[PDB]
């Protein structure tokens, strides 16, 4: 689990990374070192049982989003991150973990290496991964692969600057399923 | 550059107005637009995408043309149609209007 | 209904700046809508100033007024602003905002919703 939480670089949320963990006792003691700006929220499971229940296969999904977007990483949620980047199912059994990463993932100029999808023709299915860079046609005229009127680049960078308020700072997220 | 003609068009109610727009040196005309403007009001869209009529625009209004040459036709003038008409190009930055055509009684 | 509500009339001196507001209602700024700025001096043609994407925040400007004009948005109040610096007497015009009637995942192919206009005098 250290190789996921302590990973030097996380993924962009439109291109979220999935690690299968198998035959591991899950030492959650790594999570105590992430206090003081840590959202931990479990669904279908007690957080306390995760230490003892060695699930034969866990998926650890990992990505970066804004602080105000962390609330969209839950079952039944809607919004640009939930609908077009990372959807959980409504019967989701597992755990959402998110911590402030502003010291690692911001720069004074802005860090722009983290992206998100801002437009898609339809919402994602649960755990669907859309990495496509095709021009989003909002209009009734073909884009022909060119950005223009009703013709948008589907991905956008954030901006992660150290001086931004907590809701605009980068949060590293790990979802366990 | 868009050039409209005529600059003024005097016509009775019930007559057919026909207004030209000519695109000059450059074209790429794929998002063409057409507007009515009344005194002291903002411009209202009549025709978009060369010929597609705007919502709530009467069936007497029709747009046509492609490449360099475009036309707005009003098949039977009503007293509320006496106004200045403007064409406007897109996907051709700066997004230019024509100079207008005044329709009057 | 979608509506654009502009700020009231402005009187400025030459060399100063003006900042016209446009508050949009009835649609979310989450949609990739172009809000545009157009002006009209009395008895003159329509002049396009520039635009802003209401979802990404990307702008572009007509080359004549590219250095002075700055278009911005506030997502929290659903308000675009057009700021015009280094004002001249020739900048005396009604400034309009405009936007296309857009939906969650689909836009119209012409710009049909206009604000009522803001008279700027210089």
């Amino acid at each position: 689990f250290d190789e996921v939480f302590n990973a030097t670089r996380f993924a962009s949320v439109y291109a979220w990374n999935r690690k299968r963990i198998s035959n591991c006792v899950a030492d959650y003691s790594v999570l105590y070192n992430l206090a003081p700006f840590f959202t931990f929220k479990c669904y279908g499971v007690s957080p306390t049982k995760l230490n003892d229940l060695c699930f034969t296969n866990v998926y650890a999904d990992s990505f970066v989003i804004r602080g105000d977007e962390v609330r969209q990483i839950a079952p039944g949620q809607t919004g640009n991150i939930a609908d077009y980047n990372y959807k959980l199912p409504d019967d989701f059994t597992g755990c959402v973990i998110a911590w402030n990463s502003n010291k690692l993932d911001s720069k004074v100029s802005g860090n722009y290496n983290y992206l998100y999808r801002l437009f898609r023709k339809s919402n994602l299915k649960p755990f669907e991964r859309d990495i496509s860079t095709e021009i989003y046609q909002a209009g009734n005229k073909p884009c022909n692969g060119v950005a223009g009127f009703n013709c948008y680049f589907p991905l956008r960078s954030y901006s992660f600057r150290p001086t931004y308020g907590v809701g605009h700072q980068p949060y590293r997220v790990v979802v366990l399923s | 550059v868009l050039t409209q003609s005529p600059g003024t068009l005097s016509l009775s109610p019930g007559e057919r107005a026909t207004l030209s727009c000519r695109a000059s040196q450059s074209v790429s005309s794929s998002y063409l637009a057409w507007f009515q403007q009344k005194p002291g009001q903002a411009p209202r869209l009549l025709i978009f995408a060369a010929s597609s009529r705007a919502i709530g625009i009467p069936a007497r209004f029709s747009g046509s043309g492609s490449g360099t040459d475009f036309t707005l036709t009003i098949s039977r003038l009503e007293p509320e149609d006496f106004a200045v008409y403007y064409c406007q190009q897109y996907s051709s930055s700066p997004w230019t209007f024509g100079q207008g055509t005044k329709v009057e009684i | 209904e979608v509506q654009l509500v502009q700020s009231g009339p402005e009187v400025k001196k030459p060399g100063t700046s003006v900042k016209v507001a446009c508050k949009a209602s009835g649609f979310t700024f989450i949609t990739p809508v172009s809000m545009q700025w157009v002006r009209q001096a009395r008895g003159q043609r329509l002049e396009w100033l520039g635009w802003i994407v209401l979802a990404s925040g990307n702008t572009d400007y007509a080359q004549k007024f590219q250095e002075r004009v700055t278009i911005i948005r506030d997502m929290s109040t659903s308000t675009a602003y057009m700021e015009l610096s280094r004002l001249r007497t020739e900048d005396t015009a009604v400034y309009y905002c405009a936007a296309p009637s857009c939906s969650r995942t689909i836009c119209s192919d012409g710009f049909d919703i206009w604000g009522q206009g803001t008279m700027v005098t210089v």
